[PDB]
């Protein structure tokens, strides 16, 4: 009963960001590629129409 | 220099063609016909082309031809 007792405010947001970040799908596809070394093929396929 | 190689089967599907090996050939051409003018660059074909620019140092050096200073003003 003997003390002053004043009221003041504080606010806490707690922003939740960091959901998702699920990396989705990772995708890679191989190549047959061409260098000047090259050399003998084994037969052929497709190649034009 | 009248010695140059035309690289292998020229046309269509085939089993004939050069082994990727060709480039070795196509490697040589650029060699030879670079050894044509080893350093050399004539102006004469372009001889008046270059210098038209102002006060041109116009290095043709070590080999090349360059210049006119065609319209002059050049103090070239």
């Amino acid at each position: 009963v003997g003390f002053g007792f004043i009221a003041i405010t504080l606010l806490t947001m707690f922003i939740n960001v960091g959901l998702t970040l699920k990396h989705t799908e990772t995708i890679i596809n191989k190549y047959k590629n061409y260098k000047w070394d090259s050399g003998l093929p084994t037969e052929y396929a497709d190649r034009i129409a | 220099m009248k010695q140059n190689i035309n690289i292998g089967n020229v046309v269509d599907d085939g089993t004939g063609d050069y082994l990727r090996k060709g480039g070795i050939k196509i490697n040589e051409n650029f060699d030879e016909l670079y050894y044509e003018l080893g350093d050399g660059d004539v102006p004469y074909s372009a001889g008046a082309w270059k210098t038209y620019n102002a006060s041109s140092g116009q290095t043709l050096t070590a080999e090349w031809g360059k210049s006119y200073a065609i319209n002059t003003s050049s103090g070239r």
